[PDB]
RNA sequence: GAGGGAACCCACU
C-alpha cells in the first residue's frame, strides 16, 4: 500500500488493500472473530 | 560389517554407504550381528 | 429328533464352534472392505460423470472398468516385488495395491468422425489393503504358509499398514438413511418435527435431509412446514405439493390422508391449506420456492429451473431423482406429513434416537468409499484442468501425464495414517480418530480394538442418553465393555455374534415384490391405501398389499432357505402402522437367532450330529442357515421377534407366559463382547466392575501376538509364564485366549496380612517372584534413518569422533560398531548412544544428531535391522530389552475389576502358609470385597481350588445351572478341603495358627502395564520451555509438575505465602526486568556498562530493578503488542 | 510360553514334568489321574502343569533369523 | 554436562 500510495493507483485497489491490511492487523490480535475467515497457516491450520 | 539376511538366512559384508541388499537373494531387510562382547546375566 | 435339555448345552456350544468356525471375529471389516474394493471402487468410477471439453475440438474422457493388483513394492531400481506384510511393518511401507482404470478418450471434430483412444490399465493410484482381505497376500493361505512368511496365524487381519503402522477403521455410528424419524423439538417454535436424511441407493452421495415440522401452538392454528435442502426459508408443505405438480386440494390431502373419513387429521391440515391458498399454480408455487433459494436468481425462469433442481436432485434423492418420477416423491412427502400428523394425534409414538435400530453402522467400506468418492471427484477435476489447459492454447493433451495419482495415493494414505477423514487442508472440519493405531499389548485388545463402535457425538455433551445403555443393545452390542471417563457409552465394542450387514441390492426383492401381488404407487387410487400395507425397500414407499401376513410368511420363507432374498435382509411387519419395511442397506447390526416354529426348535438333533463331523460331512455353519434353522436378526426385525431365553421357555406347561416364541436364543452369554467374555463368572459382579474388567484385560500383559520376535513394535511386552485360566468360559474357546493367554493362575488368600494389602493393594510373595511369577520382557523399537534434505545436508550413520562433531551429549559412543549403530546383545543405560547420526554442518564440519536411550530405562539391545525405506535411504530399527521383575507398585488385576498395586513383597518363611506348606502367591484385602460386591472373584477362587485339585478346567460360563456355589463347595468339600474354600493358616513370623480362617484358592490373575518405574519421575533442575521458560513437560522430556490453579487456591487456603511464591516464582521462572520509574514501561538496561535508559522518556537515572516471572513479562510484552500499557509503578 | 522350572508357590520341580504329562495324556490318562502319576499333590503344582500353554511349540514353526 | 512446536488418538487416577 506504501507503492500504491507512493506512485498513482485506483481508489478500489486502495480500498482494497486497507481492507487486506485491516484483516492481518485484526487477525494478529484476534484470530477467532465470527464473520470473517479464519488467519490461516499454508498447511491449513489456522494461526495462533 | 556381517548382516545377516532376513529370508536367505546367509550372512553378508555391507560397507558404508553400500545400498543395504542381499547379493544372494536381493532382500532389504538385515539384521546385525550379535555381539562379540562380553555380557553376564545373574541368574536371577 | 429333538433335542433334549440333557444335552442342549452340548449342543448350542456345538453351533457357536460352527459359527465361529465359518465367520472369526474380524468378519465385518473384512467384509467391509472386500464389498468396498469388489463394488463400491467400480461403482464410484462408473457414477463419475464423462468429462466433456471444449475449448473446437471436443474431447470425452469416459472411465470404465477399474483393475486392481495384488500389493507389489517398487524400489527405486523400479522392478515390482510382491510386497509382504512384515516387510511394509518393518521398511515402514504403505501396505497397498495399485489400481489402474480402463479410460476410453473420443475426439469429436468439426467435419470428422469419433475418434476411440482406448487407454487400457490406467494407473490413477494407490488403494491401501486390509490384511487378510481377498486382494491380502495373506488370503487363502494355510497356517503352516503364514509361519513361513512370518505372520501368526492367530492374526486376525482387519488392519491397514500405513507407514509401516497398524491402523484399524473404528466403526462409526449414523442415523439411518431414507427413514422418516418424528421427533418433538423441545425449547422451540416446532411441536414436532419429521426428519428424512435422503440418500440414494447404489451410489455413494452426501445424504440430503428434509424437515417436515409443525408450528407449535403458541396463530390462528398449527401448521406444517417443510425445510428443504438448498432452501433459506421454511416452505409450507401445501406450496411444495403444489410445485410437485398437484394444485387441487383433494390431491394434496389424497397424497397425504389416505382415510378420508377421519376428521381430526383434515383438522390438523386445515391450517396449511389456509395459509398456501394464495398461491393455487404449480409454476408460481415454484416461483415462491425458488424465491428462497441460495441465491435467488433475478429472472423468473431462472428461479423455476432452481426449484425444479431442488425438488428433483435434491428432494429427497432416495425415491427418485430421475425425470417424471414425482408421483413417487409426492407420495412419500404426504407418508412423512402422515407420519407427522399421526405423532401430533398421539396416534404414533415418537421416535427414539438411542433405538439402535435407527442406527447404521459406517464401517472400512462406506468410510474408504467415501474418500474414494470425494478423490476420484478431485482426480477428475485436476484431469478436467490439464486437458482444459491443453486444449484451450494447444490441440492435444497425453492423458498419463493428466492423471495425478498422488491425489488418490496420498488421501487414502493421509487419511488412514492420521485419522482425520477427509482432506489434508480441511482436517480441523474433518471427523478425527477415525483411523487408530491398533492396539498390540494383548490378542484381547488387538480383538476389542478391530470390533470398536463410536458414537460421533463430542464428548464435551454433558447430556446422557447417547452414553446411556440401551435396551435395544441385546445381542449386539457388550454391555460390560465401555470406556471410563469422558468416552463412558459413546465408544462401544461389538457383542460376540453380532455382524454387521454389508449391504445389497433391492432389484430381486423389488422385482419378486412386483410380480408377488404388490402393485404399484404409481397404478393405484388413494382410496387403496386406507385398508392396504405400505411396502416400503430400503425406506422407499415402492407400493401396497392387500395380504400382508402371507406376503411376510413368503418373504421369510425366502430368506430361510437363502432363495431372492439372502440372509441379511431385514423384513419388519409394523401391524399396527400397517407397514412393510425392508431394509438391504450396509451397516445393520444383526445377530443370529435359532428358528423356533410351535414352540419347537428347528435346530434337531441331525443338524448337531452333522455339525459334530464339520471336517469329515463338510457341513458348516452356512449349511445351518441354507436349512433354515437360524436366521440373522437386527435390532428393527428383534422388535417384532418373542424371544425364547432358552428352549426351556418353549418345553413349558400350560402357562408358558408366552405360547407363540418366534426365536430362541442360541446362548445368552453371547451378549458380550471380547473382553467380557474372559471374566468368570460376570453374573455373580456388579456391573461396574465388569465395566472395569473389560477396561484392564485390554492393558494385561501375556503374549499379544505369536510372531513378535520379527515384530519391531513401538512398545512390547511379553510375560514369560502366560497361563490358560483354571475357571475359564466357553466363550473364551473363540477368542484365543487359551493359545494367547494374559495372566497366571495365582494363589490368591484374601487376608488381611500385616497391613500392607490396604486400600486395593497385594501382598506378593517374594519368593514365587524370584521364580518367574508375572516376570516380563518390556521391548522398546527406536527408529532411525539417514535423510537428505538438501543437497548439502546430509545425515549419515557414523561411529562419531569428540574433535571432529559439534554438541555431542558428553555421552559415551565406544558401544556403537563403525556403521553407526550399536550391536545386538549390549547392555545399555539411559545415557546411551544407540544410533550413531551425524549430520554435515554447511573444523566441525558435522554435528551430533545421534539417536539416544531414553532416560533410566535401562536393558539390552534385542535386535538391530537395517533397511531401506520408501525413497532409499538408509534404515535402521532397534529393539531393546529389559526384563521387568515384578515390584512395589506394579499393577495388578483379577478377572473382576480388582485392581491394585503391590503394596510388599514378602519371603516364602514370612508369607502365611496352610499346613501342607502352601504360601498364597499374592494376598489381597477382605475390603476390596463387600463395597465391591465381586462374589464372582470368590466363586473363581473356590472353582479354580476344585480345578486344580480335580485335574480339569472349571467352567464359569454366565448363565449355566449346572454350576452353583453349593456344588462346587460340595466338590470341594470331596477333595478334603473345607467347603467353602477356607484353610487354617499359620503365622509365618511366629508359626502361631490364625485365629480366623483364610479364603485361599487359585484366581486368575494378570499384570497390567502400568509399572511404576514407567511412572517414577522427580526434577530438581534441567530443561525449560523456550517461550515461557517454565519447565517442561512430562518425565519423557525431565520435565516439571505442574502447580496448577487448584494447588494455588489450597495454599491461599493454607495461608503458606512464602510456600506459594516458591512455587509461582522462583522455583518455575524467576527474572528481572528494569522498569522506568516515570512510565514503568521495562527500560533498556545494560548490566555490563551499568546503561539503564528508557526511550519514551529520556530517563537514565529512574530506573528500578523488579523480580517477576517471565510468564509475567511474557505477558505484559503480549499485551504491548495489542496496544495496552501495563505499567509496572513501583509507587 | 515354556514350562516353568519350578511351582511358583513352593519350588517344586515341574520343569521335568511337561513330557511325561503330555505322554501320559496321550496315553488316555485323565488329567488329574496324569498329575497324581508324576506326584503332583498339592494344587499349586498341578496348576503349573494343567494351566500350562506351550507356546515355545508354535514360536519353533518361525524360521530363526540366527 | 543439553536444540522444535502443533494437532489428534489411546490410556491412567
Ligand atoms: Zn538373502
Ligand atoms: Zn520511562
Ligand atoms: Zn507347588
Amino acid at each position: 500500500l506504501r507503492r500504491n500510495e507512493q506512485n498513482g493507483a485506483a481508489a478500489h485497489v486502495i480500498a482494497e488493500d486497507v481492507k487486506l491490511l485491516q484483516f492481518h492487523v485484526a487477525t494478529m490480535v484476534d484470530n477467532e472473530l465470527p464473520g470473517l475467515p479464519r488467519a490461516m497457516q499454508k498447511s491449513g491450520r489456522p494461526l495462533k | 560389517m556381517i548382516y545377516i539376511c532376513g529370508e536367505c538366512h546367509t550372512e553378508n559384508e555391507i560397507k558404508s554407504r553400500d545400498p543395504i541388499r542381499c547379493r544372494e537373494c536381493g532382500y532389504r531387510i538385515m539384521y546385525k550381528k550379535r555381539t562379540k562382547r562380553l555380557v553376564v546375566f545373574d541368574a536371577r | 429328533d429333538e433335542i433334549t435339555p440333557d444335552l442342549w448345552q452340548e449342543a448350542c456350544w456345538i453351533v457357536i464352534s460352527s459359527y465361529f468356525d465359518e465367520k472369526g471375529l474380524v468378519r465385518q471389516q473384512l467384509d467391509s472392505f472386500d464389498e468396498f474394493i469388489q463394488m463400491s471402487v467400480q461403482r464410484i468410477v462408473e457414477d463419475a460423470p464423462p468429462i466433456d471439453l471444449q475449448a473446437p475440438p471436443r474431447y470425452l474422457l469416459k472411465f470404465e472398468q477399474i483393475y486392481l493388483s495384488k500389493p507389489t513394492h517398487w524400489e527405486r531400481d523400479g522392478a515390482p516385488s510382491p510386497m509382504m506384510p512384515n516387510e511394509a511393518r518393518l521398511r515402514n511401507l504403505t501396505y497397498s495395491a495399485p489400481l489402474y482404470v480402463d479410460i476410453t478418450k473420443t475426439v469429436i471434430k468439426e467435419g470428422e468422425e469419433q475418434l476411440q483412444t482406448q487407454h487400457q490399465k490406467t494407473f490413477i493410484g494407490k488403494i491401501p489393503i486390509m490384511l487378510r482381505s481377498t486382494y491380502c497376500l495373506l488370503n487363502g493361505l494355510t497356517d503352516r504358509d503364514l509361519c513361513e512368511l512370518n505372520e501368526c496365524p492367530l492374526d486376525p487381519g482387519g488392519y491397514f499398514i500405513i507407514n509401516g503402522s497398524e491402523k484399524v477403521l473404528i466403526a462409526q455410528e449414523k442415523m439411518a438413511t431414507n427413514t422418516v424419524y418424528v421427533f418433538a423439538k423441545k425449547d422451540s417454535k416446532y411441536a414436532y418435527t419429521g426428519e428424512c436424511r435422503s440418500c440414494l441407493e447404489n451410489s455413494s452421495r452426501p445424504t440430503s435431509t428434509i424437515w417436515v415440522s409443525m408450528l407449535a401452538r403458541g396463530a390462528i392454528g398449527q401448521r406444517i412446514v417443510a425445510t428443504l435442502p438448498y432452501i433459506k426459508q421454511e416452505v409450507p408443505i401445501i406450496i411444495v405439493f403444489r410445485a410437485l405438480g398437484f394444485v387441487s386440494d383433494r390431491d394434496i390431502l389424497e397424497h397425504i390422508i389416505y382415510d378420508f373419513e377421519d376428521p381430526e387429521m383434515m383438522e390438523m391440515v386445515k391450517p396449511s391449506l389456509d395459509e398456501a391458498f394464495v398461491i393455487q399454480e404449480q409454476n408460481v408455487a415454484l416461483n415462491f420456492i425458488g424465491s428462497r433459494g441460495a441465491k435467488p436468481g433475478v429472472t423468473k425462469e431462472k428461479r423455476i429451473k432452481y426449484a425444479k433442481e431442488v425438488l428433483q436432485k435434491e428432494m429427497l434423492p432416495h425415491v427418485g431423482v430421475s425425470d417424471f418420477c414425482e408421483t413417487k416423491k409426492a407420495y412419500f412427502l404426504g407418508y412423512m406429513v402422515h407420519r407427522l400428523l399421526l405423532a401430533a394425534l398421539g396416534r404414533r409414538e415418537l421416535d427414539d434416537r438411542d433405538h439402535y435400530g435407527n442406527k447404521r453402522l459406517d464401517l472400512a467400506g462406506p468410510l474408504l468409499a467415501f474418500l474414494f468418492r470425494g478423490m476420484f471427484k478431485n482426480l477428475l477435476k485436476e484431469v478436467r484442468i490439464y486437458a482444459q489447459k491443453f486444449i484451450d492454447r494447444g490441440k492435444d493433451f497425453n492423458l498419463e501425464l493428466a492423471i495425478k495419482t498422488r491425489i488418490i495415493s496420498d488421501g487414502l494414505k493421509y487419511s488412514l495414517a492420521t485419522g482425520n477423514w477427509g482432506d489434508q487442508k480441511k482436517a480441523h472440519q474433518a471427523r478425527a480418530g477415525v483411523s487408530q493405531v491398533l492396539n498390540r499389548l494383548t490378542f484381547a485388545s488387538t480383538l476389542s480394538h478391530l470390533r470398536r463402535l463410536n458414537s460421533p457425538i463430542g464428548r464435551d455433551g454433558k447430556l446422557a442418553k447417547p452414553r446411556q445403555l440401551h435396551n435395544t443393545l441385546w445381542g449386539m452390542v457388550c454391555p460390560a465393555e465401555t470406556p471410563e471417563g469422558h468416552a463412558v457409552g459413546l465408544v462401544k465394542n461389538l457383542a460376540l455374534m453380532a455382524y454387521i450387514s454389508v449391504g445389497s441390492q433391492p432389484s430381486p426383492i423389488l422385482e419378486f415384490l412386483e410380480e408377488w401381488s404388490m402393485e404399484n404407487l404409481e397404478e393405484i387410487s388413494p382410496a387403496a391405501i386406507a385398508d392396504a400395507t405400505k411396502i416400503f425397500v430400503n425406506g422407499c414407499w415402492v407400493g401396497i398389499h392387500k395380504d400382508p401376513e402371507q406376503l411376510m410368511n413368503t418373504l421369510r420363507k425366502l430368506r430361510r432357505q437363502m432363495d431372492i432374498i439372502v440372509s441379511e435382509v431385514s423384513m419388519i411387519r409394523d401391524i399396527r402402522e400397517r407397514e412393510i419395511r425392508i431394509y438391504t442397506d450396509a451397516g445393520r447390526i444383526c445377530r443370529p437367532l435359532l428358528i423356533v416354529e410351535k414352540q419347537k426348535l428347528l435346530l434337531k438333533k441331525r443338524h448337531i450330529d452333522q455339525l459334530k463331523e464339520r471336517e469329515y460331512n463338510n457341513y458348516s455353519w452356512q449349511d445351518l442357515v441354507a436349512s433354515g434353522v437360524v436366521e440373522y436378526i437386527d435390532t428393527l426385525e428383534e422388535e417384532t421377534v418373542m424371544l425364547a431365553m432358552t428352549p426351556d421357555d418353549l418345553q413349558e406347561k400350560e402357562v408358558a407366559y408366552c405360547s407363540t416364541y418366534t426365536h430362541c436364543e442360541i446362548h445368552p452369554s453371547m451378549i458380550l463382547g471380547v473382553c467380557a467374555s474372559i471374566i468368570p463368572f460376570p453374573d455373580h459382579n456388579q456391573s461396574p466392575r465388569n465395566t472395569y474388567q473389560s477396561a484392564m484385560g485390554k492393558q494385561a500383559m501375556g503374549v499379544y501376538i505369536t510372531n513378535f520376535h520379527v515384530r519391531m513394535d513401538t512398545l512390547a511386552h511379553v510375560l514369560y509364564y502366560p497361563q490358560k485360566p483354571l475357571v475359564t468360559t466357553r466363550s473364551m474357546e473363540y477368542l484365543r485366549f487359551r493359545e494367547l493367554p494374559a495372566g497366571i493362575n495365582s494363589i490368591v488368600a484374601i487376608a488381611s496380612y500385616t497391613g500392607y494389602n490396604q486400600e486395593d493393594s497385594v501382598i506378593m510373595n517374594r519368593s514365587a517372584v524370584d521364580r518367574g511369577f508375572f516376570r516380563s520382557v518390556f521391548y522398546r523399537s527406536y527408529k532411525e534413518q539417514e535423510s537428505k534434505k538438501g543437497f548439502d545436508q546430509e545425515e549419515v550413520f557414523e561411529k562419531p569422533t569428540r574433535e571432529t562433531c559439534q554438541g555431542m551429549r558428553h555421552a559415551i559412543y565406544d558401544k556403537l560398531d563403525d556403521d553407526g549403530l550399536i550391536a545386538p546383545g549390549v547392555r545399555v543405560s539411559g545415557d546411551d548412544v544407540i544410533i550413531g547420526k551425524t549430520v554435515t554442518l554447511p573444523r566441525y564440519t558435522k554435528r551430533d544428531c545421534s539417536t539416544f536411550l531414553r532416560t533410566s530405562e535401562t536393558g539390552i539391545v534385542d535386535q538391530v535391522m537395517v533397511t531401506l525405506n520408501q525413497e532409499g535411504y538408509k534404515f535402521c530399527k532397534i529393539r531393546v530389552r529389559s526384563v521387568r521383575i515384578p515390584q512395589i507398585g506394579d499393577k495388578f488385576a483379577s478377572r473382576h475389576g480388582q485392581k491394585g498395586t503391590c503394596g510388599i513383597q514378602y519371603r516364602q518363611e514370612d508369607m502365611p502358609f496352610t499346613c501342607e506348606g502352601i504360601t498364597p502367591d499374592i494376598i489381597i484385602n477382605p475390603h476390596a470385597i463387600p463395597s465391591r460386591m465381586t462374589i464372582g472373584h470368590l466363586i473363581e477362587c473356590l472353582q479354580g481350588k476344585v480345578s486344580a485339585n480335580k485335574g480339569e478346567i472349571g467352567d464359569a460360563t454366565p448363565f449355566n445351572d449346572a454350576v452353583n456355589v453349593q456344588k462346587i463347595s460340595n466338590l470341594l468339600s470331596d477333595y478334603g478341603y473345607h467347603l467353602r474354600g477356607n484353610e487354617v493358616l499359620y503365622n509365618g513370623f511366629t508359626g502361631r495358627k490364625i485365629t480366623s480362617q483364610i479364603f485361599i484358592g487359585p484366581t486368575y490373575y494378570q499384570r497390567l502395564k502400568h509399572m511404576v518405574d514407567d511412572k517414577i519421575h522427580s526434577r530438581a533442575r534441567g530443561p525449560i520451555q523456550i517461550l515461557n521458560r517454565q519447565p517442561m513437560e512430562g518425565r519423557s522430556r525431565d520435565g516439571g509438575l505442574r502447580f496448577g490453579e487448584m494447588e494455588r487456591d489450597c495454599q491461599i487456603a493454607h495461608g503458606a505465602a512464602q510456600f506459594l511464591r516458591e512455587r509461582l516464582f522462583e522455583a518455575s521462572d524467576p527474572y528481572q526486568v528494569h522498569v522506568c520509574n516515570l512510565c514503568g514501561i521495562m527500560a533498556i538496561a545494560n548490566t555490563r556498562t551499568h546503561t539503564y535508559e528508557c526511550r519514551g522518556c529520556r530517563n537514565k537515572t529512574q530506573i528500578s530493578l523488579v523480580r517477576m516471572p517471565y510468564a509475567c513479562k511474557l505477558l505484559f510484552q503480549e499485551l504491548m503488542s495489542m496496544s495496552i500499557a501495563p505499567r509496572m509503578m513501583s509507587v | 510360553m515354556i514350562i516353568p522350572v519350578r511351582c511358583f508357590t513352593c519350588g517344586k520341580i515341574v520343569g521335568n514334568k511337561w513330557e511325561a504329562y503330555l505322554g501320559l495324556l496321550q496315553a488316555e490318562y485323565t488329567e488329574g489321574d496324569a498329575l497324581d502319576a508324576l506326584g503332583l499333590k498339592r494344587y499349586c503344582c498341578r496348576r503349573m502343569l494343567l494351566a500350562h500353554v506351550d507356546l515355545i511349540e508354535k514360536l519353533l514353526n518361525y524360521a530363526p533369523l540366527e
